[PDB]
Formats: C-alpha cells, structure tokens, sequence
C-alpha cells in the first residue's frame, strides 16, 4: 500500500467543498495534491481529475461530454459532497481549481543582478532620440506633489537687507561670476552629453546665448 | 585636441577665456560605454584561461577538481589564481609569495561553511586550505544557460542590411576566480593587519571596506565582483527576524 | 490517463530547483508539485521517493527506513531523474525542501525562504571556526611550493573571439548564485547559522569598494 | 413555428461582423445571438456550425475533430450563408467571436473588444520583423524594375462626375475600417501583440501633419 | 444528438425563475440563447 | 496569382504617384527597384502590407497579396 486512501478522500472532500461552494477558511498545498491524487486514484472520478487538469495551462481542451457522461460526473460530485448542484457548479469549482493551480509555491532565494551604471550602447545616439528615451523612461517614475501655502509670488521689500547683501556682494566682480556660473553649466552639460554617448552640438549651445545681441541690437 | 570657452557681459569689451581638453570627457565617454566595461571584464577573464592554459592547466576546472588522487594539480591550479589576483592588485609583482604550503580539505567534519579558501600560519610558513568536494559542488552545479537578463532594433536593421571553451567551462572559470578574489581579500587582511584583525573579518566582513580603501580604491583596479550589485532576493523580508530600533552613528558601510 | 513526459518534466525541473542542483530560477506554481507528486506515485521506480516526500505532510512523521540497498537504489533513481555529485545529504535536502513546501498555504506570491532543518549541535560560526582549524592544523599538508602571464596579442585576441559572445551578465548571475548556494547549503549541513546580514555586507563592500 | 427568412437574414449580418468579413456596424443586440443560434440548429446542412459555435459556451471544451470533407463541407455552407475568400482562419475568427460574446455576461451597454485567442509562439513586432525579413530576403524576386501623369481635363472631369455623387466620408470610413480590420486579423493570427498605441498614434501623426 | 437537453433544461429553469419572480444573481448572453433553444426545443 | 507584372506595376504607379504629390518636380519614381510578392502568412509582416529593403545592391519592395486581398 502507497496510498492512505481514507485520509486522502476526507482531504479531498474538504477541498472541493471549500472551493466549489464556499467561493468565500485556509488550505495548505499539500492538501491540493492530496485531493488530485484521491481524484486520479479513484476510478470514477477520471473524468472530474482530468477536467480539473485542463486548468494546467491554457493549450489543453477536454472532447465534448454526452448527457450520460455529464450525469456521470454530477453524480460522482454528489458522491464528494446530498446538496443539489449542476453544470455551473462544476465550472465554479473549476475556475477555483484554475486559480489554485497557477499559484506560486516557495522557492529559495537568489542572488539578483543591478546594473552598476546605466551604461549606453556603442551606437551614439542624437539629442532627439535621447529625449525621447529619457522621456519615455521619465512616464514610468511616480511623481510627487507640491503645495504651496499661498499663490502669491515670493519677494522681499527689506530695504536693510537688500543694501547688505548688496554691500557684501558689492567687492565681487560680475565678470568672474558670471564666467564661473557659465563654465560649470557648460562643463555639467559636456559631462552628460559624454557619459550618455550623446552627441554635443556646438552651434545650439551657442545659439543658447545669444540674447544678448538680441538686447542690444533691438 | 582643447575647445574654447569666452565669457562677455555687457558692461565692458572684456572677456575671460578657459581652455577645456577633450580627453577627460573621451575618457568619460569611454568609460560609459556598456561595451568597454564587458571587454575589460572579458580580458581580464581571457588572461586568466591564457595564463592556465600556458601552465598546462587546459582540463576543465571541475574535472580537475574531480581527480582526488592528483593534489599537485589542485595545488597549482589555486596558486596561479592567487598570483594572478596579487598581480591584478598589484601590477609589479610577478610571482606571489616565495612559500606557501596546501592542504587539500575532502570532509566536511574539518570543513568551513562559507570560506572554501582559507589562510593559517604554522608559525614557519603560510598554509593555504583548500575545500575540494564544496570547489566540485560549486562548480558541477547546472547553470541557467538559456535564461536572458535585462538592442532589438539594431538587429533588426541588420536583418534588413580553436579551443572549445562552452558557457559552462567560462562560467565555472569566473565562479573560481570570484572565490579566489575573496579568498585573497581575507589573505591581504592577513598579510597586512595580523592574524587578529584575520579572524576577525573570517567572522564580520564589514570590515573589508575600511581595510582596502585605505589602500586598494585609489591604487589598483577595479574588483570582479565590483561589476555588478548583487542582492539577495527579498532580503527584508529574510532579514525581517533580526530588526533593530537602531541609532546608527558609525554606518561605514552603507 | 496522464502525460508521462508532460509530469517527468515538470518533476525534473523543480526537483532541481529543489535539491540545490541548478541556478534556474523558474517561477513555481502549484501545478508543478502536483504533477511532481503524480508523476513519483505513477512510476514504479521512483516509489521510493513518493513514499519519502509524502512522508512530509505531517511533520511528527519523519524518514522511513530503508536498508543500504534500498538507499543506494533511490539515489540511482534520483540521478536517473537528473540524468547528471548525488548523494545522502541532496536527498535530505530535498525532503526538507518538499517538507516546507507542502505545509506551506496556498498564497498568491511565491514565498522566499532560506535552507534549513538538514542533517543535533547548534553552532555559530565562530566556534566552527576554532573547531576546524584545529582539526586542519591536525591535517599534514600534501604540496610544498618554494609565474608566467603572457600577454599574447593574438592569443588573447581568439579568447576573446570565443568569450565575446557569451553574456557576461548571465555568467556573473550563474557564479554569484553557485557560490550562495553552496555556502548556505554548507552552513545547513554544518548545522550553523547562516547570516545573510554578512553575505549582503559582502556585496555592499564591493559596491562601497567601486566608488572610491 | 419560427420564420426561418428573419432567422437566417440575422444570423448572415451578425456572421458577417464576428467573421470580421464586412465594416457595416450594425448595433446588435441579443435577440440576434437567438436567432443565429436558432437558426443554425434548425437547418440541417449548417449543423456542423451550430454544434461547432455550441461548443463554445464551455472554455475548456474546444473544437470537434472533423475530416477533411466535412470541414470542406463547413467553408462550403459558410460561403452559401455569406454568399460572396472564406477559409479555416475565418472560421476561427467566428468560433473565437462567438465564444467571447457568449460567455460575456448580459449587460446594458455595448461591449468593445479586440481580436484575440486565434490561431503557440506568443511573440511581440519586433521578432517578427527579424523573422519575416530573413524569410523575405530568402525568396527570389519576380520582376525588375528598370511615367505618365496625364492631366486630360475632360477625362478628369468624366471622372468627377461618376465619382461626385459618392459621399467621400463613407469611403474613408470604410477604407480606414478595412485598414484596422485587416491589421488586427494579421497580428491576432500571427500570434504577435496588437499594439493599438501604435495605431493610434498613426493618426494623431495624421493629425499633427495637417495643422503644420 | 445535437441538443444536450438537461444542462438546457436546468439553464432555462434558472433564467425564468430569475427573470419571473426575482426582479431584483448575473446571467450571461448563453444562459439567454439556452433557454430560448430549450423553450423551442420542449 | 500568376500575373505579378500587374501587381509589381499597380504599386509602382502608386508609390509614383504619391512621390510626384509630395515632390511636384519628379515625374519618374526611383529609376531602377525589385519586387517580391508575399503568398505565405509564414513570411508576412502584420500590418504593413508593403514594406521595403536593401539588398546591398538595389531596393527591395515586399507585396503581402493575400493582405491586399483581404483588404479589398
């Protein structure tokens, strides 16, 4: 003997009760194996064993049952369970059975691979299609919301503190400021186009700045 | 080749100039290139079967490590890798430590679970122990060699427009060298703190950043398992039976 | 009537995963147990093994007995079903493994677990640690050493040829979980905590190493 | 008694949508659904199709096996009920429509889906374009290419006149409609995901390019 | 065969007991085309 | 099915004639391209009936004719 065949069938009796009817306690996996080895084991109960094996996957398909083999089956069920029942309660309990079976079990861990840096590919790639890309990677973060506590524009009307940070301000060249602020934009600017594989267009980064002509010829 | 940078404001005719030179931003390109990263790592791991190869060691790593009767093999096989790894850290020194011994561990009775490469002193001479059936565990065990991990449209447009090394053989070669590597981190600890500081990173291996970037960061290369971050898979929730209301004031190790 | 070769193959693969026998990290479900468990009780070789992991539903019922002969056929069975080394402790892997697996619930996301409850002494590592290397230092050492790295342009350059188009992400994937796996079987057979805050340490000092 | 002539006009305009051979949109209701079924059981020589959309009502239950003759046969009815080409793909269209519109449950409003469940390979655009460029590539071409654009005012306005009382909406609508329905039934059949993103996006292209 | 006359027969007792007395679960399009069949067919 | 000089003409004279719409200056569409027609769902592109390719030497154009076929 292999098999303890009673305590299978109780197993197995609970099982089914639980999912055909009782669509609303808990069962453990071995349970489910316990109930298709009671379903495959017996003899009149092929038919229900490999309707509920169909829900293995989605290319399996079960020949069209004649009304005899339809009452063979409905009363196979009542056997499990005195309860009235019919086709639907067959399809119910097996969608239960289909969701059941496509459940994840436990499996040990692994050790995942992250990419270091968001290396680029060899190919380089315009500024265009850069866009593009970052934008569409852009769409998938979630993004998070700003309050302000009113809708008036910030400002201050300090005269005192306007003079002093002014007087502070006021040794420091605009020249050497000014030169400082563009060259590290510029740099920054490089820097991404390089490590993005991007190809750096001069003659729009100099078109950047030219409002100043547009001032003072205007 | 220098690009050129000028600066005017409106309030004068002067302008101040700074010269960039485009070979740190190449440098950067370069070194952002997916491509570039995996043929370093690809050559590091040619130079390894290149250097096995001249040193006759042309059998697999695992049937190597099968042949329990041939010690002298295992000996070398270990060594070599070691060298390699000190060469690779320290590109001026060819040969590794003058004398050093072996003995090779087949029980699990005297076996250590974690550290197959392990490094003691006798009081006269360096004895490296080598765990042979948890090598030939390590590398006799069915790899995922069909599985992809995450360009289509190159492909596509391209549609439009001798030794025999397997997958297995180089995937075995990496998992000994990446044993290995760890293997000499514990041993330079040793060499270079004592056999206290020693066993005390057997037991925490925290201590590996403090006691190589000191040195290691800023003078050798980049480490094999540095390629990549690995996690394990749901760690949280694993970790989840050892929680902490902690108050972390020395976090050295992020 | 059912599909030998459908149910054979479903039991190879999460017998595998199972034992710690292979990397492949395929999402399990339910089905898979089901056709393993009906695949073992069908064939009459491996009643055995049907018996054995059955066995495991109740945890107050532990391995049943079996003499050297029945032992030994078992693992040619097992190895049969690998078609692969095999031995004892893969087996009690494998009945730990089914043990878990089966007195787990039906639940929707696969549950991540470590290896445990293999092969009486609760240890720690570090009393493993002065334990073994005083058993090593009893051992006598078997090679006394008292280096050639050629750099060979075209040598290197067919290596390469060779190596190019394998994907490196997969073969760091391959040794990264070999060596977990074989740790944390090590430490489960050595009946020792195993640490996963060090084995992560390990990782985030090679992360902290790179960007320094 | 039934009006076997209601029944089969019915069952013809409610065939020629969910066979996705005609544009008419016609809103239909259940009572059409009545009497398609009704009068496929009735006569005798569409008993094959009747059964064959019977068998749908139940997903796991799937197509009778029929021989050559008789699925000859089936095409040969199904051409007279349509009197129009008609083959073993559009009789999967019309099994797959049929199945989704009959386990759909009764409800207030019209239901708008996509062609889906038809003829392994679950691929995606991309494969498919690497794939069917090769095989594209392997065949030999038939004819080599090594032009007049006549404004003849006359002809041209011969033209307009037989053309003028045709109202234009109604042959963009269908042209359109053509368009989508035979782009839908070659990604369904070939198994490759219908992106309508994609599709979409052709006309607010469209769209984009007018107002510049 | 071509009718399986039982399983109609139940579909359209369900239907008509629901659609007859409770006004007030869900039924879908082959339900209603399985009660029209049974009533034709009876 | 036999003729493919007509259906190789017919796409020709189309793409010609969108060409000569966008550019109203060319009335010859490029001088020399090759056709292939497309019998076999084995080998045809889902949605876009006709496409086209080099063959390193001359342009290629593909004609999916149970598509077009179905389509009108």
């Amino acid at each position: 003997e292999l098999i303890n065949m009673r305590r299978y069938r109780n197993a197995a009796r609970k099982l089914i009760h639980h999912y055909s009817l009782n669509s609303t306690t808990e069962y453990k996996i071995s349970d489910v194996v316990m109930t298709m080895i009671f379903l495959l084991r017996s003899e009149k109960y092929h038919s229900l064993f490999k309707l509920l094996e169909t829900t293995f996957d989605d290319y399996t398909c079960r020949p069209q049952m004649t009304q005899v083999q339809t009452d063979t089956l409905l009363d196979a069920v009542r056997s499990l369970l005195s309860t009235t029942i019919d086709l639907t309660t067959v399809d119910i309990m097996r969608s239960s059975f289909a969701r059941c079976f496509n459940s994840p079990i436990m499996r040990y861990a692994k050790i995942v691979l992250l990419q270091n840096v968001a290396l680029q590919r060899d190919k380089r790639t315009t500024l265009e299609e850069l866009l593009i890309e970052r934008g569409e990677k852009i769409q998938m973060l979630q993004p998070q919301q700003y309050i302000n506590s009113g809708t008036e524009i910030p400002f201050c009307d300090d005269a005192e503190f306007l003079n002093r940070l002014l007087k502070h301000i006021d040794p420091y060249p605009l020249s050497r400021m000014y030169y400082n602020a563009a060259n590290t934009m510029f740099y920054t600017t490089m820097e991404n186009y390089a490590v993005s594989n991007c190809k750096f267009n001069i003659e729009d980064y100099n078109n950047i700045f030219k409002v100043m002509e547009n001032i003072r010829k205007h | 080749n220098k690009v050129r940078t000028v600066t005017e404001i409106v309030n004068s005719d002067e302008k101040i100039q700074k010269t960039y030179e485009l070979a740190e931003f190449d440098l950067k390109n370069l070194s952002s290139l997916e491509s570039y990263e995996t043929l370093k790592i690809k050559l590091a791991l040619s130079k390894y079967m290149a250097m096995l190869s001249t040193l006759e060691m042309t059998q697999p790593l695992l049937e190597i490590f099968r042949n329990k009767a041939d010690t002298r093999q295992i000996a070398a096989v270990v060594f070599s890798t070691l060298a390699f790894i000190h060469n690779r850290f320290h590109p001026l020194v060819t040969n590794f430590t003058n004398k050093m011994e072996f003995v090779v561990t087949e029980t699990n009775d005297t076996s250590i679970p974690g550290e197959p490469i392990l490094f003691t002193e006798n009081e006269g001479v360096l004895l490296c122990s080598v765990d042979r059936p948890s090598i030939v565990k390590m590398l006799s065990r069915e790899f995922d060699t069909e599985a992809l991990v995450n360009n289509c449209n190159v492909r596509i447009a391209k549609t439009f427009g001798d030794f025999s090394i397997t997958e297995v053989e180089a995937t075995q070669y990496l998992t000994l060298l990446l044993t290995v590597e760890h293997a000499y981190l514990h041993y330079y600890i040793f060499k270079n703190y004592g056999v206290f500081e020693y066993c005390k990173s057997l037991t925490d291996h925290s201590l590996f950043t403090n006691k190589l970037r000191s040195t290691m960061s800023t003078k050798t290369s980049n480490l094999l398992l540095s390629k990549f971050k690995f996690t394990i898979e749901d760690f949280d929730k694993i970790n989840s039976n050892s929680v902490t209301s902690g108050f972390n004031i020395y976090n050295f190790n992020k």
